[PDB]
């Protein structure tokens, strides 16, 4: 604490810190109906020479 | 191939064929071309663009039907190609044209010309080895058996009303309209 030396105002006792107590979808199972799955790679196997 | 050929009826609106020795025509569908008409959108989809059969007897509003036979009278006689074609198919016939002495019918009081043309057809371009074409009243003679007689056919298109005698029918007691139900 070199500056604090020559400053005149210094009283210590209290942080410099704020911080007090601490204290830390029916979209997707609906039954009214049937859906599809993902299935990637095989849904392009399945339409593999599906082309024009 | 010498074994079993195809007798074929004819219709306007229904032709029927069918394996001989056999009691019924096993082939039978009617006398149009079923062709869709929207955009190949999905690729790999039915796609063909012409329907016989099944897929015309199952994709209805999704085809265009057109005839090619009108009054008992071919006209569009590429798609009657087609529809022997079809006949052909390995769904139907499974053999070529060089395989059976094939049968076929023809209402009478009909130009020779469509006869002339159908015979061009499976001789020229088919290589038919015998397609025999009658008339549509002695195959009820054999049916009913009986040698006398006034036959009658409602057919898809045409309407005739002919006494025959022994298979001996007069060539002027001959009736027709070509009319039907359609
Ligand atoms: N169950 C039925 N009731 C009423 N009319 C029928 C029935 N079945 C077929 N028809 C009519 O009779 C015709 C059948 O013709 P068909 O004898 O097969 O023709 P062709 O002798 O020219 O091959 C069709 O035009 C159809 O409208």
């Amino acid at each position: 604490d070199p500056k604090y030396a020559d400053l005149p105002g210094i009283a210590r006792n209290e942080p410099d810190v704020y911080e007090t107590s601490d204290l830390p979808q029916e979209e997707l199972t609906s039954t009214s109906v049937e859906h599809i799955i993902v299935n990637p790679n095989a849904a392009y196997d399945k339409f593999k020479d599906k082309r024009v | 191939i010498a074994n079993q050929p195809v007798v074929i009826d004819n219709g306007s609106g229904v032709i029927k064929a069918g394996f001989a020795g056999d009691q019924i025509p096993k082939y039978c569908f009617p006398n149009y071309v079923g062709r869709p008409k929207h955009v190949r959108v999905m690729a790999g989809a039915l796609e063909g663009d012409i329907f016989i059969g099944p897929k015309a007897e199952e994709h209805r509003g999704l085809l265009s039907i057109r005839y090619p036979m009108e009054h008992g009278i071919v006209k569009d006689w590429n798609d009657m190609e087609r529809i022997w074609q079809y006949v052909y198919s390995k769904d139907q016939l499974q053999t070529f044209s060089e395989e059976h002495p094939v049968l076929l019918t023809e209402a009478p009081l009909n130009p020779r010309k469509n006869r002339e043309r159908a015979a061009e057809v499976f001789f020229e371009t088919f290589n038919v080895p015998a397609l025999f074409i009658s008339m549509q009243a002695v195959l009820s003679l054999y049916a009913t058996g009986r040698t006398t007689g006034v036959v009658l056919d409602s057919g898809d298109g045409v309407t005739h009303a002919v006494p025959i005698y022994e298979g001996f029918a007069m060539p002027h007691s001959i009736m027709r309209i070509d009319i039907a139900g359609r």
